[PDB]
């Protein structure tokens, strides 16, 4: 219930105007590669951090959680959780999004640069 | 690794974190000659059977306590000081009670760690989301628990006494129509089975009953008792259920399944039902009938507003989605510093389990 202290991904979350991918990997919050932001492995759940910086200092998060059409029941669950532990690290300021396969919002879609694309696998579960 | 114990008001179901089931599921009964579980259905010379937590909420705690000693001494075979413990609890957990959770898992059994989780939570968390409306329906409770962001609502969470030990009574209230005289510890169990296996929600109940009086076929399944013996199950079938939509039909006064979901939704801020409408979630074994999803989802259009989108989730292993939900939540690296250690609880007291687990 309390806010996440110590995991490194945390202390980088949400710090700055930008977009942050991460994805669930056996438990925990794996950073997304650069190269791979927008390509999502349709085996996997992800979990998106949108900051935007008004022009006066104040920052507006949206996080989005990504599960794809053949994710497993640990990584869309750890999804959604790891969601609701960012937003308590933000204090409760962020807007929750559940994203999936083919469903996503205009917002999610909006945010990269030549739209969504999918892969298929992933990493295997952690059951 | 993690121990994960869902205490349920009928049902233990307990494991290991990073298991996706539990693996030892046994009855929350004391059987008083102390015998715990399966031990205390199966003795005859019992003057009496106690639920502890019979409605969710723990009212004994001497023998809570008996049944977490044979969970992990005699079920999960596991040293709890060796082990952090994740237990759940059900939505509006008086107070006294979590500090008292806290106490006998530190003083008792001197677990390193402990954590304390709203069941709701983690079934939705279980299936996949942060925000909904869990219907939760097990053995003497069904919580109706509105959750936004992570987070239950507690000015909208409904609970009624309605749930599956009721139904076990009704189908042996309507054999005992028919002359049968189910009344032993373990004829009732015998029924608990009839129902589980057998019994389905009517899409139609008018069209459902008018079949099973004229054309009985089409309803009728057999049923083979332990002695091998046959009995006809017919319209009990699916009107023993119907009592979850229909409370009238067990002398009860609470509003049916449907309709503590509508109200407790309209509770709610205007601007999210529309997302505690599209996120419906079933869990809890009394969940399980045939068609409950198709029908929740017909009485819950017909309650909406025009054009409402209404979706029900029933996952298939929803009878243990607590349980899993706990498992996943317990396995994550950001949960490792979220337990309460022995020393935080010497530190700051049962108080502790407030300001650490919500
Ligand atoms: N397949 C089923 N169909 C209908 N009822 C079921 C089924 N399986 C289990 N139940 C009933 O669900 C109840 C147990 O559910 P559970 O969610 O474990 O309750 P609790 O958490 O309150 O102990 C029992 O009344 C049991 O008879
Ligand atoms: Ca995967
Ligand atoms: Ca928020
Ligand atoms: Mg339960």
């Amino acid at each position: 219930g309390p806010m996440v202290v110590e995991h490194p991904e945390f202390l980088k979350a949400g710090k700055e105007p930008g977009l942050q991918i991460w994805r669930v990997e056996k438990f925990d919050l794996v950073p997304v590669p650069p190269n791979l932001y927008g390509d999502f492995f349709t085996g996997d759940a992800y979990v998106i951090l949108k900051t935007v910086q008004l022009a006066n200092g104040n920052l507006q998060y949206d996080l989005h959680y990504w599960l794809g059409n053949e994710c497993s029941q640990d990584e869309s669950g750890a999804a959604a959780i790891f969601t609701v532990q960012l937003d308590d690290y933000l204090n409760g300021r962020a807007v929750q999004h559940r994203e999936v396969q083919g469903f996503e919002s205009s917002t999610f879609s909006g945010y990269f640069k030549s739209g969504l694309k999918y892969k298929k696998g992933g990493v295997a579960s952690g059951f | 690794i993690a121990l994960v114990v869902d205490n349920g008001s009928g049902m233990v179901k307990s494991g290991l974190a990073g298991d996706d089931a539990p693996k030892c599921v046994f009855p929350s009964i004391i059987g008083i000659p102390c015998y715990v579980g399966d031990e205390a259905q199966n003795k005859r010379g019992i003057l009496t059977l106690k639920y502890p937590i019979e409605h969710g909420i723990v009212t004994n705690w001497d023998d809570m306590e008996k049944i977490w000693r044979h969970t992990f001494f005699n079920e999960l075979r596991v040293s709890p000081e060796e082990h952090p413990v994740l237990l759940t609890e059900a939505p509006l957990n008086p107070k006294t009670n979590r500090e008292k959770m806290t106490q006998i898992m530190f003083e008792s059994f001197d677990v390193p760690a402990m954590y304390v989780s709203i069941q709701a939570i983690l079934s939705l968390y279980a299936s996949g989301r942060t925000t909904g409306i869990v219907l939760d329906s097990g053995d003497g409770v069904t919580h109706t628990v509105p959750i936004y962001e992570g987070y239950v609502l507690p000015h909208a969470i409904n609970r009624t006494d309605m749930a599956g030990r009721d139904l076990t009574y009704y189908m042996m209230k309507l054999f005992t129509e028919r002359g049968y005289t189910f009344t032993t510890t373990a004829e009732r169990e015998i029924v608990r089975d009839i129902k589980e296996k057998l019994c389905y929600i009517a899409l139609d109940y008018d069209e459902e009953l008018k079949k099973s009086e004229e054309r009985t076929e089409e309803v009728e399944e057999m049923y083979e008792l332990p002695d091998g013996n046959l009995i006809t199950v017919g319209s009990e079938r699916f009107r023993c259920p119907e009592a979850l939509f229909n409370p009238s039909l067990i002398g009860r006064e609470c509003p049916g399944l449907h309709i503590t979901a509508y109200q407790s939704i309209m509770k709610c801020d205007i601007d999210i039902r529309k997302e505690l409408y599209n996120n419906i979630v079933l869990s809890g074994g009394t969940t399980m009938y045939n068609y409950i999803g198709e029908r929740l989802t017909n009485e819950m259009t017909s309650l909406a507003p025009p054009s409402m989108k209404i979706k029900v989730i029933a996952p298939p292993e929803r009878k243990y989605s607590v349980w899993i939900g706990g498992s996943i939540l317990s396995s994550l690296s950001t949960f490792q510093k979220m337990w309460i250690t022995k020393e935080e609880y010497d530190e700051s007291g049962p108080s502790i389990v407030h300001r650490k687990c919500f």
